[PDB]
């Protein structure tokens, strides 16, 4: 099959550069022009130029022109894109596309994994992990999972053995640069005196890994 | 540069019946070659748009008969003759007659079932979160349709603004409904200063606000 | 500089 793998997650401080790798198989790497575009949260997607790998030559879109440089390895067949000057508004997933045109025919598009960057001065941070009391049918509990950099965290409840009526949100940023989510669970109100309710957080870059018990106050 | 318009932005579908996407092109995506440079993709959370349709008309591999794509030069069309859960997610409209690529605003497509109601439920700091020298207020909003819905935080019966943050669950699989989670941030001093928190809720599937409250200290 | 559409010409 034709494949575009792209390299791994980035973090990267304001004003520093990014370099982003995208290696291909299943076609003549030589043949087809090579695009980038991103997807910033809350945007739309943005086309950010191309390489023609024959030539080695470029084009980039009027808004990232002195601040982009597109290469490509013709031996390893792979295309690269590096931008620099990195604003919180460069925090995006980028894509490498394969074209559509080989000079012959006209086909479909290929796109690779994507590569999440993250644009932050947050260090590493585990997160506290807190308990949502239920209240004194069907009953609320959770667990609050404060203050972690970078994405992600995992939540399990009672070690995977609870799934049904469990919600894990979407993390937010903290005007403090650091990520809080809550994961909750519906439960029956007969169960509260009796079952025995732990989540199972995980967060793999800070080695923690919390099973916090909660439990009516 | 090529300006797409699309349209609608969201569209609900009741399971079963179907669905149709519309994108217009600022001029003719018809290139003198007979190709047509109009593709349609789906964008679902984590992972990399998927072409469906590409070249106006072409259905790409694995993508289920169920798709279609026709158009003009410039006014297409995405059918989808019956909406599954898996068909769940955002579809944009993309040109590739020139660079810059360009593409359409998009459309939130999503399962449309019978209006539910939240259940509501607020959650107090812990004591050991307070030992740190902060306060999260949380409010639950579980299993709910529409999407829409106002959280609206009152400390001592004033109303908050600029200390909440929220987010909200994709669409259930199972139930087609959406949950909402909203985490008040005070310092510990705050906290303590106030007695009454209460989080309002506004809804369609309420008939008027429903308010969940607590007092600092039982 | 050309785009890719017009390269068989």
């Amino acid at each position: 099959q034709v494949q575009l793998v792209q390299s791994g997650a980035e973090v990267k401080k304001p004003g520093a550069p990014v370099k982003v790798s995208c290696e291909t198989s299943g076609y003549r790497f030589s043949d087809y022009f090579v695009h980038w575009v991103r997807q910033a949260p809350g945007q739309g997607p943005e086309w950010i130029g191309r390489i023609r790998p024959n030539s080695g030559g470029t084009k980039y879109a009027q808004k990232f022109q002195g601040r982009v440089t597109m290469t490509r390895d013709m031996s390893m067949n792979t295309a690269y894109m590096e931008l620099s000057g990195l604003r919180s508004d460069d925090t995006a997933v980028y894509y490498c596309v394969r074209g559509h045109c080989d000079g012959t025919t006209c086909s479909r598009a290929y796109w690779g994994q994507g590569t999440l960057v993250t644009v932050s001065s947050a260090s590493t941070k585990g997160p506290s992990v807190f308990p949502l009391a239920p209240s004194s049918g069907t009953a609320a509990l959770g667990c609050l999972v404060k203050d972690y950099f970078p994405e992600p965290v995992t939540v399990s409840w009672n070690s995977g053995a609870l799934t049904s009526g469990v919600h894990t949100f979407p993390a937010v940023l903290q005007s403090s640069g650091l990520y809080s989510l809550s994961s909750v669970v519906t439960v029956p109100s007969s169960s509260l005196g009796t079952q025995t309710y732990i989540c199972n957080v995980n967060h793999k870059p800070s080695n923690t890994k919390v099973d916090k018990r909660v439990e009516p106050k | 540069d090529v300006v797409m318009t699309q349209s609608p932005l969201s569209l609900p579908v009741t399971p079963g019946e179907p669905a149709s996407i519309s994108c217009r092109s600022s001029q003719s995506l018809l290139h003198r070659s007979g190709h047509k440079y109009l593709h349609w993709y789906l964008q679902r959370p984590g992972q990399s748009p998927q072409v469906l349709i590409y070249l106006g008309s072409n259905r790409a591999s694995g993508v289920p008969d169920r798709f279609s794509g026709s158009g003009s030069g410039t006014d297409f069309t995405l059918k989808i003759s019956r909406v599954e859960a898996e068909d769940v997610g955002l579809y944009y409209c993309m040109q590739t007659l020139q660079t810059p690529w360009t593409f359409g605003q998009g459309t939130k497509v999503e399962i449309k079932r019978t209006v539910a109601a939240p259940s509501v439920f607020i959650f107090p700091p812990s004591d050991e979160q307070l030992k740190s020298g902060t306060a999260s207020v949380v409010c639950l909003l579980n299993n709910f349709y529409p999407r829409e819905a106002k959280v609206q935080w009152k400390v001592d019966n004033a109303l908050q603004s600029g200390n909440s943050q929220e987010s909200v669950t994709e669409q259930d699989s199972k139930d087609s409904t959406y949950s909402l989670s909203s985490t008040l941030t005070l310092s510990k001093a705050d906290y303590e200063k106030h007695k009454v928190y209460a989080c309002e809720v506004t809804h369609q599937g309420l008939s008027s606000p429903v308010t969940k409250s607590f007092n600092r200290g039982e | 500089m050309v785009d890719s559409p017009q390269l068989a010409t």
